[PDB]
DNA sequence: CTACCGATAAGCAGACGATCCTCTCGAT
DNA sequence: CTGCTTATCGGTAG
RNA sequence: AUCGAGAGGA
């Protein structure tokens, strides 16, 4: 149920992880983000040039998507930016810019041990840039001066030149989300870091973990962050005329009336410091909208409740994005009952129970050796059992055949879909969780029975590990006649 | 000791008894417990332990080591447990729950694992063993190439017996009156005795026979001879003397040829691993090894016209089963056994619930750790 | 090879790399007293030759890296001297067929 | 109902790829995205029925490609973009 | 560069017997086709389950599907459903 | 302890030895001894196992363990599996553990080991360290949905 | 169970008032040296001194305690072997009949 | 349990804080039968069946006496509580009250459904308790007592005092950890801080026998990292403590500490000042029963033994609650006299805040950061009867 | 009756053998210048309205209790009167899977002065074969 | 004899925890 | 019931 | 319909 398109369709082969760059948020979005508003602008039911639309997604079921067009049933929802006027760091990644910022000094902003040192010489060849950012890492932590110049290897004296300017790198901590170190206090600005990898040489990128196109520290801490669109965040609830908007939606608007209350002191009524408070809540927001499960404080009231969810908490295993609607989804063409047993079916037999049958459907194609069984199939209806539901056509469109004027009709022509009822003797899946084993997971034929239980072999018990005791058990159908193959045959 | 008088006491038509030995629910403990005693319950291995300090219960004194003190149901579910013994079974019974609730969630961390770190690992085509990376693991799958489907137990007769009783059995002395296979057995047997180009052959097959059970002695040092192996060879043999229906009365017409040149080039149609190369051809040979220990084994001119008289036919046919049925027992070129592998070790895992070294799944979660921290660490000197 | 009886100071085992394409191996006699391929476990190591490296490498159509792999301090691989790139082969008896060849690269 | 990760893992015993893709695509989700040859990500607009696919930026027109994942994944991937993190999406074997 | 590859007709390492998962998408494949009123290549002994064609069709070796094995490095050896031997 | 071992009459006769158990663990000094056998004395510590007599005994002992687990329990799991697991454990050149500390560190590519503990930060440092994932292994495909390197789709049809 | 209750608790006061008034030497004017033939007194965990010869205070306390004088709640745990006296009158004990 | 907290708990939570700066200062509190006032009409005698069909809260309203007749708010009732009325009603006053005789009560009810008030179990305050420690652990026993008051707030000061060094571990000193300290002290300077200063008076708090030398060899490396301090004032002053400690101080941290002795230090025992001879016996009493577990002439504490375990019940769990509500109340009070300097009661929040715990599960109102989430208050079940 | 089940005499299930009454009860109430209302519903510029029949409620928008009640059949017909850019329907079916006879129906109001509404709907449930014991 | 560097030992802290399932209640 | 980080101790070099 | 809790089934 969707359209036809002039660009072709083909497997997905290679997945890159990379970073965002300033260069690309700024071009990659279309909306802008000026208000930290959400709608009414006065009172003005719409979408607003704050937040939600200039260029994105819709709610009232409109094509209003900007040429996107269509239906939301069809736009995924680019996505605009948010101008971050003073730098930001990232939170996963505050480990890492520690790390990095503990491997590279400091006004120059150059490789602290290059291979005239005899032992940084086993980083630089070895292969991966998992192993040998581990490598680094161990040797350049004690010493903390750019060295003058320094040797020369190998041999006597007096000395070669590299270049430097031989300053005192600090001893660096974890502050919650600053960093600050001791000389012989000075705290590391945002604005201080992203200058020092803004340079940085072409083979110092390499040389730990990075890539000249793909990933840089410069965009490790965060220029401009991206604006997710509204199908990642939906809206709303018991009322259809008092709002009631997603979460993610919320925290947004944090960091966007954070980001204009610096804009209003910098353009407008301008103190010298106590303007350092409002930079940790700005950093704090983007902060707590990718994680909040760190140190300190977590989060709270409004228009809402406590805690937060803040992206990763989506990502986080289990009923989780990942191993919770990626690796196991739900699915439909199912059923559960409980099972009871019966001695007078065969082994690889299920008792279906017959309005479990009337549910379920197959869709099969309307080919020239079945019609006259098949058309008997749309006369009889999605009531009496040997019958159908839905047929399907060649434009793609729906015959719902439990309505409809011409139901009780129907010529069927070739190569059009009926989805009917289940008969006996297809071959369905048949599992019974916890499913250990292939052999909690074996196919089986059908046969349409009264009573509301799944009936199957007492054989079979062992395999399963069932009781009448009151297990229930699932029961899938497939849609395929090549899964219809490959279920009776594995 | 009570239960084994309540077991010899059972009649035939009691009906607990008979389900017993049909096997088809219960077993001793239940017969024990029913009707004899229910013995001696225990919480965290140790007899129960006192609360109150230095009582069980505060019907009775302190310092009371005695059985009955100390947690010893006297009586039997039929007679009836006494008061004490009720709280002290229901302190058992509570631990026996409360591991189950605790055993399936430690299970299904492990199960879930096993599946997570075996996964992508299937064959394929090179017949060897992988990851996604296309890391080697196993060479050869199970290092024999055979899906486990087809496999059975079948015991190896070269690695049991008497070297008085072996000779006997498989030596065919063609110069000796006394050793040779009577003109009873073979159609050419009075005329084969004496010949000298057809005692290099069976000279032949008995080097080879002794050089197996050298061979599989230093293998299988327990002296064990059940292994798993496929094809069962009892099974086509019982299949060749009811099909062509032989008389154990009238000699064979195969050839002293027939039977040892028959064995040897079987033996090369057996493929596993197939490629042309040096490499490849010298691991189907360490591929077929076992399970050509059996055949030759089995079969042994010897036992082939002696213990199972067998026509040229019908041998002919058993060595083309044989041939057709190992080629069917291959693994196939994509099987995922990542999945299948860690599915057959973490399903009996869930079937644990309960003598001092450390076991069940306490035990199998220290393994599947590399842990260093081990509970029952054990030197085991000869 | 070095056979010292008690313990080696970190300031010697860093003049052994110090001499290619000479190499040296430090070896303990504690850990001499009893050879460990005799062992029941330990099967027979071979080492193998570069030429039939490459042998192994093209005719099972591997990457270098791809083979399962033995470690450098490796009791086994010391007492046979195994440098990075040195294959072994290892000849195991199994209860599924009377041998297996196994194969490891030392990283 | 749920086809749990652990019923997955028994469908991948059986070696049934083909009823694992009907299960995770034609039942449940199934979505039509649209990815940039060059860029790689999710930028494309599906200017529909007008055969315009305009991605700028990286000034596209004809280099753009269609694939069919799930909607959960299309969700992964631009919470992952929402995180600033790139998971591109490439149309060839080779690199 | 497209292309090549790919592994000639000689020097065959692979299994000449056709594998059950090559089996059961080979009937798969086909059922899918006969299913969707697509022409038959063998005479139809009364029976009409998409399926149970392609059964038959397999039985007489007239699918003229080809399959391509693939070996880690790359490599692909290609097999017709004519040289490869049926026997499960 | 029994012991089945070949009289110079050919059968196994029943020979009764002596056995020693400990309930410590330095096998880096027992086994050199003067009156034990060092070439049987065996430990239930896989890990000192290996550290002592190589990698490759230390698959066995692992096996071993693993195999008195099963059939302790009057169970009997076909070798080919545990045969398995064990080397998968041993073939990247130590023991690698089971849990998110062994396996999910080694390489692989990342959507594969996201779809497991350590979600998160899996992909973090794919986007830092530019990880490609090379999509052949299982999860890789189930996540983008598609027609996963498995049995069936480990070919591919052609006309 | 069936017969189990829980502790109301009662006001601590009376206790306390009634055995310094029956013996009982407060723990401020206590010397431990001189009297070794001590019962110390717990009272809801708080150590009220020591009291010599117990014997006697508890036959007294069990009878008041058994007519109705002392809430029939209020627990009274005389420890022989170990010279403590422990009188108990929380809010949550679980406490039977018998 | 629910009797106990009307007919007294309710008045004596009501005091203490009470009083106000002129004095405003709370007493005696009269209790309603239960009654609903529902919009646009009288006040109603609200009897249990109604409740349940009215999705209405049977909860009687609160009187209290201020002084220089006041409405403070409402307290669901427990059902065959007290006046559930009820508890006078005959068997045959109940059919027509349309309420089963079998119903035994349990459970009041808010918004018309029926709540249960679950048992909660912790472990028992005021109790000494020895416990041995695992291998790796510096500390081999921890004599344990939270010390935690029955009439006065609620205070809960875990005082730990530990016994460091392994056996075979050379000189095993013992320390002791308090309350709003950071560091451990060794003993021998906490009764010198009493108002202990002899050592031999003080191993006499400790040790009871002059025969058993065994306890006293074991005291004798305590002293040794003593008499560093030989002086009540200082022994006051080594509570420091550590890296920055504001600095101005000398006199006025000596009175830091001679606070954190009487009102942290054992809040059970007392919390004023005429007491240190009552602690440092108490003190030497846990120092006892320490070393008597680490001597193995008595076992280490039993974790499970019932008698040291307690159930807050129906009746001191709401304790718990109206405890916070009605400070929540009072502070309401004190901040609308500020700004007035020259009527205020809002009776909702205990109204509210009772029916919100007891409604939903989470046992301290809008905070659900106290983990007793754990259904307190569950949703009765009446399947059948002996459910 | 193998591996934990049992047979279960059909005729001593109809002399009355485990047979149960079962009772379920169903709410609304009113708003929180714009209030819910109780009506049979219609179509309004409504256009939102639920599948099943609204034909068993009378003109409170309840059914009465003699009736008879399967599937999708409406229970409480109540509409919400909406701006906002009339009447949006805010009725409660009777449980998809449910059916059965009303048995009675309470209509009162709150602390607040709101319409308040509880249905009793009753259902006699017979021995299945499914069914645990 | 003193200062710097390396190695080892001790002390503190983290990331999950059976699968599915059906119901009830309260909340911005 | 475990890996990583920090502190302390013994060893070598200037 | 979303979140948060508890009860029960295998
Ligand atoms: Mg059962
Ligand atoms: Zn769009
Ligand atoms: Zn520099
Ligand atoms: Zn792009």
């Amino acid at each position: 149920g969707q359209q036809y398109s002039s660009a072709p369709l083909r497997t997905v082969k290679e997945v890159q992880f990379g970073l965002f760059s300033p260069e690309e948020v700024r071009a990659i979005s279309v909306a802008k983000i000026r208000f930290p508003e959400t709608m009414d602008e006065t009172q003005t039911r719409a979408k607003i040039g704050g937040l939600n639309d200039p260029r994105l997604g819709s709610i009232d079921r409109n094509l209003k998507c900007q040429t996107c067009q269509e239906g939301m049933n069809e736009c995924p929802g680019h996505f605009g930016h948010i101008d971050l006027a003073k730098p930001v760091f990232h939170v996963g990644f505050i480990a890492k810019i520690k790390k990095v910022c503990e491997c590279v000094c400091m006004h120059c902003g150059k490789l602290l041990l290059d291979e005239h040192n005899e032992l940084m010489r086993q980083a630089l060849a070895i292969k991966d840039s998992k192993k040998r950012f581990a490598a680094i890492w161990t040797l350049c932590k004690t010493k903390m001066v750019c060295e003058t110049d320094v040797p020369s290897e190998d041999d006597p004296t007096q000395l070669v030149s590299r270049g430097g300017c031989g300053n005192t790198q600090p001893t660096i901590r974890k502050d919650g989300l600053k960093l600050v170190g001791s000389w012989k206090l000075r705290v590391l600005s945002t604005e201080e870091i992203l200058n020092i990898f803004k340079h940085i040489s072409v083979k110092d990128f390499t040389s730990l973990g990075f890539n000249e196109v793909f990933s840089r520290p410069e965009w490790m801490i965060l220029t401009c962050l991206p604006v997710p669109p509204p199908p990642v965040r939906p809206s709303i609830s018991f009322n259809e005329s008092q709002r009631g908007e997603d979460d993610l939606t919320f925290k947004l608007a944090d960091i966007l009336k954070a980001n204009i209350s610096l804009e209003t002191l910098e353009h407008n009524g301008a103190p010298h410091h106590a303007i350092e408070e409002a930079e940790s809540l700005l950093q704090f927001h983007v902060a707590t909208y990718m994680d909040n499960d760190i140190a300190g404080q977590p989060q709270a009231l409004q228009k809402s409740g406590r805690p937060v969810k803040s992206i990763r908490a989506r990502l986080k295993g289990k009923e989780g994005r990942i191993r919770g609607n990626l690796m196991g989804k739900r699915v439909d063409f199912s059923a559960r009952t409980v099972i009871s047993g019966d001695p007078n079916l065969e082994l690889d037999q299920v008792g279906v129970p017959k309005s479990i049958a009337k549910t379920l459907t197959y869709p099969e194609v309307v080919t020239p050796y079945n019609i006259d069984r098949l058309t008997q199939l749309v006369r009889n209806g999605p009531n009496e059992h040997p019958g159908a539901k839905y047929v399907i056509r060649d434009s793609g469109d729906r015959i719902d055949l439990r309505y409809s004027k011409r139901a009780g009709d129907i010529q069927l022509q070739y190569g059009w879909k009926v989805e009917r009822h289940i008969m006996d003797n297809d071959p369905v899946l048949f599992n019974r969780q916890p499913s250990l084993h292939k052999m909690s997971m074996m196919a089986h034929r059908v046969k349409v029975i009264p009573y509301s239980t799944f009936r199957l072999n007492l054989s079979v018990t062992s395999p399963y590990n069932a009781d009448f005791d009151g297990d229930e058990m699932n029961l899938h159908v497939p849609q395929s006649e090549e899964t219809r193959a490959e279920l009776s045959q594995l | 000791k009570a239960g084994r008088l309540a077991e010899v006491n059972l009649k035939d038509l009691n009906n607990v008894k008979q389900m017993v030995m049909a096997g088809s629910k219960g077993s001793f403990i239940n017969i024990a417990q029913m009707s004899a005693c229910v013995g001696q319950q225990s919480v965290e291995g140790k007899r129960i332990a006192f609360g109150f300090v230095d009582r069980t219960l505060p019907h009775f004194s302190k310092d009371d080591y005695s059985p009955e003190s100390k947690g010893f149901v006297e009586n039997s579910y039929l007679r009836g447990l006494t008061p004490q013994e009720f709280f002290f079974h229901a302190m058992g019974g509570r631990e026996g729950l409360i591991d189950t609730a605790v055993k399936t969630a430690e299970t299904g961390y492990i199960q879930r694992r096993l599946v997570k770190a075996l996964e992508d690992i299937m064959v394929h085509y090179d017949n060897t063993t992988r990851n996604s990376l296309g890391n080697v693991i196993q060479f050869i799958y199970g290092e024999d190439g055979m899906d486990a489907a087809h496999i059975e137990k079948q015991s190896l007769d070269t690695i049991g017996g008497s070297d008085a009783a072996f000779e006997k059995r498989y030596r065919v002395d063609l110069l000796n009156t006394d050793h040779t296979l009577d003109p009873s057995l073979l159609e050419s047997g009075s005329e084969i005795l004496g010949d000298l180009k057809l005692q290099v052959l069976l000279d032949e097959e008995y080097k080879q026979l002794v050089k197996d059970r050298k061979f599989l002695r230093e293998v299988f040092v327990d002296g064990e001879a059940n292994w798993p192996l496929p094809v069962n060879i009892r099974r086509i043999i019982q299949n060749a003397q009811q099909t062509f229906h032989i008389d154990h009365t009238k000699p064979s017409d195969l050839t002293i040829k027939d039977i040892v040149l028959g064995v040897k080039d079987l033996q090369e149609n057996l493929l596993v691993l197939r490629g042309k190369n040096e490499i490849i051809q010298n691991a189907q040979r360490d591929a077929v090894t076992l399970f050509c220990c059996l055949l030759r084994s089995r079969l042994a001119t010897r036992r082939v016209l002696q213990e199972y008289r067998l026509t040229k036919q019908a041998f002919d046919w058993v060595l083309s089963n044989i041939e057709a049925q190992f080629l069917r027992s291959v693994v196939h070129p994509g099987e995922m056994v990542g999945v299948l592998a860690a599915q057959s070790i973490g399903e009996p895992a869930t079937q644990m619930t309960l003598k001092k070294v450390t076991s069940g799944v306490p035990r199998l979660k220290e393994i599947l750790n590399v842990a260093k921290n081990m509970k029952t660490p054990s030197l085991t000197v000869y | 090879i070095f056979v010292y009886q008690n313990n080696i100071t970190p300031s010697a085992m860093k003049l052994v790399p110090s001499i290619p394409p000479a190499t040296i191996e430090t070896f303990n006699e504690a850990a001499l007293v009893v050879n460990i391929t005799h062992h029941e476990l330990v099967p027979k190591h071979i080492r193998l030759s570069s030429d039939e490296k490459r042998e192994l490498l093209k005719r099972y159509r591997l990457k270098e890296s791809q083979l399962p792999r033995i470690q450098r301090a490796d009791p086994v691989a010391l007492y046979l001297g195994l440098k990075r790139g040195e294959v072994v082969k290892i000849i195991r008896k199994s209860e599924t067929s009377g041998r297996y060849a196994s194969y490891r690269i030392c990283m | 109902l749920r086809f749990g990760e652990m019923e997955r893992d028994c469908m991948i015993a059986h070696g049934a790829a083909s009823f694992l893709k009907e299960r995770l695509m034609e039942a449940s989700d199934a979505f039509r995205v649209h990815i940039c040859g060059i860029c790689g990500l999710m930028t494309v607009i599906a200017k529909l029925n007008h055969n315009q696919f305009e991605c700028k930026g990286c000034d596209n027109k004809i280099d753009i490609y269609q694939i069919h994942i799930p909607y959960a994944a299309k969700l992964l991937f631009q919470e992952l973009m929402a995180m600033n993190i790139t998971p591109r999406l490439y149309t060839d074997r080779s690199r | 560069t497209l292309k090549e590859k790919a592994i000639p007709k000689d020097q065959r390492a692979t299994t000449p017997y056709m594998t059950k998962y090559e089996r059961a998408r080979i009937l798969g494949t086909r059922a899918l086709q006969i299913s969707m009123n697509a022409p038959v290549f063998v005479d139809l002994e009364g029976e009409t389950d998409p399926l149970r064609i392609a059964m038959k069709e397999l039985a007489e070796k007239k699918i003229p599907l080809v399959i391509r094995r693939y070996l880690p490095d790359g490599s692909f050896e290609d097999w017709s459903v004519e040289e490869l031997i049926v026997d499960l | 302890y029994d012991r089945k071992v070949p009289s110079p009459t050919g059968e196994y006769v029943k020979e009764p030895e002596w056995v020693l158990e400990t309930d410590g663990v330095n096998l880096s000094e027992v086994m050199t001894v003067p009156g034990i056998d060092p070439t049987r004395i065996y430990t239930n510590s896989f890990i000192d196992i290996m550290e002592v007599l190589g990698i490759e005994a230390g698959r066995a002992a692992l096996y071993k363990e693993v195999y008195n687990v099963i059939a302790s329990d009057g169970s009997y799991v076909n070798y080919r599996h545990m045969a398995l697991l064990v080397d998968v454990m041993t073939t990247q050149g130590g023991l690698t553990s089971v849990t998110r500390h062994g396996f999910n560190r080694s390489n692989t590519g990342a959507l594969m080991r996201c779809s497991f503990e350590e979600t998160v930060e899996i992909l973090f440092e794919a986007g830092a360290s530019a990880e490609l994932d090379d999509c052949r292994g299982v999860s890789e495909n189930v996540i983008l949905g598609q027609m996963a390197p498995i049995g069936t789709g480990a070919f591919d049809v052609m006309i | 169970s069936l017969m189990s209750c829980i502790s109301v608790g009662t006001d601590p006061m009376p206790i306390i008032t009634f055995l310094s008034e029956w013996g009982m030497e407060p723990l401020e004017d206590y010397v431990p040296h001189q009297s070794p033939d001590a019962t110390r007194v717990f009272v809801n965990g708080v150590w009220h001194g020591v009291h010599r010869n117990p014997a006697r205070l508890m036959e007294t306390l069990r009878t008041l305690r058994r007519k109705g004088d002392i809430n029939p709640e209020v627990s009274m745990i005389r420890d022989i072997r170990e010279k403590e006296l422990k009188i108990f009158t929380d809010a949550g004990r679980v406490y039977r009949p018998l | 349990s629910f009797n106990q907290f009307v007919d007294y708990t309710l008045q004596d939570i009501i005091c203490e804080d009470s009083t106000l700066i002129y004095e405003i200062s709370f007493g005696k509190i009269y209790v309603t039968k239960p009654m609903v006032n529902e919009s646009d009409g009288v006040t109603h005698a609200l009897y249990p069946q109604e409740a349940r069909l009215r999705n209405l809260t049977y909860s009687s309203g609160l009187f209290v006496d201020v002084k220089k007749k006041v409405f403070i708010g409402r307290l669901p009732i427990m059902l065959r509580s007290k006046n559930c009325y009820l508890s006078e009603a005959t068997e045959s006053d109940l059919y027509k009250l349309k309420e089963c005789p079998f119903d035994m009560g349990g459970y009041f009810i808010i918004n018309g459904s029926e709540k249960v008030l679950i048992a909660q179990e912790r472990s028992a305050g005021n109790i000494v308790q020895v416990f041995k420690k695992a291998a790796p652990s510096p500390i081999s026993h921890v004599a344990e007592i939270r010390s935690a008051l029955e009439k006065g707030s609620r205070f809960i000061s875990t005082l730990q005092v530990k016994l460091y060094g392994r056996e075979g571990s050379s000189a095993r000193t013992i320390k002791a950890t308090l309350p709003y300290i950071k560091q451990d002290i060794p003993i021998v300077i906490i009764f010198r801080a009493l108002g202990i200063i002899p050592d031999g008076e003080i191993l006499e708090h400790i040790c009871y026998d002059v025969n058993d030398w065994q306890m006293l060899e074991m005291l004798k490396p305590c002293v040794e990292d003593g008499f560093v301090i030989q002086d009540r004032e200082t022994a006051l002053d080594f509570i420091g403590r550590r890296g920055t400690a504001l600095g101005i101080k000398k006199e006025k941290r000596i009175q830091y500490a001679k606070d954190i002795l009487q009102k942290e230090f054992l809040p059970h025992i007392t919390q004023l000042e005429g007491f240190e001879s009552r602690k440092a016996f108490f003190l030497g009493y846990m120092i006892n029963r320490l070393l008597l577990c680490a001597l193995d002439r008595k076992d280490q504490d039993d974790r499970d033994h019932f008698g040291k375990k307690r159930l807050d019940l129906a009746g001191p769990l709401l304790a718990q609650l109206f405890k916070t509500l009605f400070k929540k109340l009072t502070k309401d009070i004190f901040r609308y006299m500020q700004r007035t300097v020259e009527l205020a009661i809002n009776a909702k929040t205990i109204t509210s805040g009772l029916k919100y715990a007891l409604a939903t599960g989470n046992w301290g109102e809008q905070k659900k950061a106290m983990s007793s989430r754990a259904g307190v208050s569950q949703v009765l079940n009446r399947y059948t009867y002996s459910s | 009756n193998q591996e934990d089940s049992m047979i279960m005499n059909q005729s001593s299930i109809d002399r009355g053998l485990f047979r149960s009454l079962f009772f379920r009860s169903y709410m609304d109430q009113e708003k929180k210048s714009i209030t819910e209302t109780f009506e049979k519903p219609q179509r309004t510029n409504t256009l939102r309205m639920k599948h099943g029949t609204y034909d068993k409620l009378d003109d409170d928008g309840l059914i009465a209790p003699g009736v008879r009640v399967s599937g999708e059949d409406v229970i409480i017909g109540k509409t919400t009167p909406i701006s906002p850019d009339s009447k949006r329907d805010a009725s409660t079916p009777l449980r998809s899977t449910e059916n059965g006879i009303v048995d009675q129906v309470l209509v009162t109001t709150n602390q607040d002065g709101l319409k308040f509404v509880k249905v009793r709907v009753r259902t006699t449930k017979i021995p299945q074969i499914g069914d645990k014991f």
